[PDB]
């Protein structure tokens, strides 16, 4: 059933899992037309299925053209989600398929479980968690490779870089979703906080700068004071 | 005319011939029910004073021969049983008449009532549901499960009624995932209409019987079927003009017959306001869409 800070430590056991997350897959901008109506532009989107484990992210590019002529676009980017993410699990070796997906948004569920018939022993299953993988795009070298394709593509990535070379997945997925967390928060402030020192790069092959152990834990006091900060900003504490 | 007799009534209870009812107290001299209509299929149920669980009867067809009721001592309920001797059969009902011992089953001319909630109940069709093919009636009750319900125990005492299930490789067509979900046309038209049914006159047939046991025995499988059934061609976009004209004067007649009290039990919210509101098919009930709001308006 559904997932929440109870059952959290079950992301880290070793049955294959993966998380969906649909937010970024339909993406519009608005604006208005000669006549003063207004009229919505669609720009690329993707999947993003992340296995919580291994930080292994199979990141579906949705390009704009799958949209065309089609009506109801949010009704059906979440039968393309589930549609993208069957086709996954399909040509993945039986040994790597996963036990369960976790779905972070309810309305993926049943899109999903029709598409998934075929896999009767794959759990599909909600959360009660607000995680804040909708901030993905948040990511430089993510939205880069989205913004730029110019066909349906997969990419493959380790949304961890290397950092299971001295952490746990456990903390390897606080540290993520500190990270997006803030960025989606307040993703200038976010943005500054990570790149200040330019004698930190970001490695060719890696997604976020390569941090010391003690450099990591300055920059997340950062951005656990950014958060709690936007919080007061908001509701003025 | 048909007449089904009783051997006796030993015990202390409400008996019901399709939607009528009667209190027989214990050892009054009631000798059964006269005057049934042929033609229709019938259920004669029964609930105990003592012990208004288990309401439990008995579906039948005068036609296909002779029965009557004796209540057994050690199961401790009222059976129904075949009279072979068809002359030992008419010389016991003609004394019980005589007698005047029976009530009789009591149509008003004007009513259509019972007509139109068993339209197309075939009786041989009931005995492929509630499999029990020694007897030419058949038994249901408030507690029997469905074959479905069975897979989410005993086969023998089941409700095999048509399975429908909205997320199975049966219902969607590979490809068709989103289409035939949201959908339902194919599953309705081809897989159950074309392929199970034959015809829409057999999907109203298990439709009807399985309100009624709903109704009459508070049976929640049945329940869930008769929901499951309208709720499939609710959510289908095609359906003949003429099945949608003749489902919405079948759940009329269902809601104008419930109890009025019992309808925080055998309605579903969701389906309802599925049929009535959101679906395919909102515009297209209007005879059950008017009797829904005026009786049942809080449901909704
Ligand atoms: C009363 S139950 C009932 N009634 C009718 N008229 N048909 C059916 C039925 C189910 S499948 C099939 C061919 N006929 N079931």
């Amino acid at each position: 059933g559904a997932m929440n800070s109870s059952n959290y430590a079950e992301l880290f056991n070793n049955d294959i899992k993966l998380f969906v997350d649909d937010t970024n897959v339909y993406r519009v901008t608005v604006h208005k037309t000669f006549e003063g109506n207004v009229a919505t532009k669609a720009i690329n989107g993707c999947i993003f299925t992340l296995n919580p484990k291994t930080g292994h992210l199979f990141l579906k590019i949705i390009h704009t053209s799958v949209w065309a002529g089609q009506k109801r676009l949010s009704q059906l980017a979440k039968w393309k989600t589930a549609e993208e993410v069957s086709a996954l699990v399909r040509s993945l070796p039986k040994e790597e398929q996963p036990k369960q997906i976790i779905v972070t948004r309810k309305a993926m569920l049943d899109p999903l479980e029709v598409h998934m018939l075929d896999f009767p022993n794959i759990a599909i299953r909600p959360t009660e968690l607000r995680l804040p993988f909708s901030a993905a795009m948040s990511i430089d070298k993510l939205s880069d490779v989205v913004m730029k394709a110019t066909e349906p593509q997969m990419v493959l990535f380790n949304i961890y870089d290397d950092w299971l070379d001295r952490i746990s997945s456990y903390t390897a997925f606080s540290r993520l979703t500190l990270l997006l967390r803030a960025l989606k928060t307040n993703e200038e402030s976010a943005k500054m906080i990570l790149l200040s020192d330019p004698t930190i790069t970001i490695k060719s092959y890696h997604l976020w700068p390569s941090f010391t152990d003690e450099q990591w834990i300055t920059i997340e006091s950062q951005m656990r004071d950014l958060i709690l900060t936007e919080y007061g900003r908001k509701y003025n504490v | 005319m048909n007449t089904v007799p009783f051997t006796s009534a030993p015990i202390e209870v409400t008996i019901g011939i399709d939607q009528y009812s009667f209190n027989v107290k214990e050892n009054q001299p009631f000798h059964g029910i006269k005057d049934i209509p042929i033609g229709h299929v019938h259920v004669i149920h029964f609930q105990h004073a003592d012990n208004s669980s288990m309401r439990y009867g008995y579906w039948f067809d005068c036609r296909m021969g002779n029965f009557y009721i004796q209540y057994d001592p050690k199961d401790g309920l009222y059976k129904m049983m075949e009279e072979r001797d068809g002359a030992k059969f008419e010389n016991i009902v003609h004394n019980f008449k005589e007698r005047q011992m029976m009530v009789s089953y009591p149509k008003i001319d004007e009513d259509d009532t019972w007509y139109n909630l068993t339209e197309f109940v075939q009786m041989d069709k009931i005995r492929k549901i509630v499999r029990k093919d020694e007897n030419q009636f058949s038994y249901v009750d408030s507690s029997m499960t469905t074959v479905q319900e069975n897979e989410l125990s005993d086969p023998a005492h089941s409700l095999n009624y048509t399975v429908i299930n909205f997320k199975s490789r049966e219902a969607i067509r590979p490809g068709h995932e989103m289409e035939d979900f949201l959908d339902k046309s194919y599953y309705l038209n081809t897989v159950m209409l074309q392929g199970i049914f034959k015809n829409s006159s057999n999907y109203f047939g298990e439709l009807q019987f399985a309100f009624l046991n709903a109704m009459f025995f508070g049976n929640y499988g049945s329940s869930l079927q008769w929901h499951a059934m309208i709720e499939l061609i609710c959510s289908s976009a095609t359906v003949p003009k003429h099945m949608l004209d003749k489902l919405d004067e079948i759940l009329y007649y269902q809601i104008k017959t419930l109890p009025e009290q019992y309808s925080d039990i055998l309605l579903n919210e969701r389906v309802w306001n599925i049929c009535l509101y959101s679906s395919f098919q909102k515009n297209s009930l209007h005879n059950t869409e008017k009797i829904m709001e005026n009786k049942y308006p809080e449901l909704l």
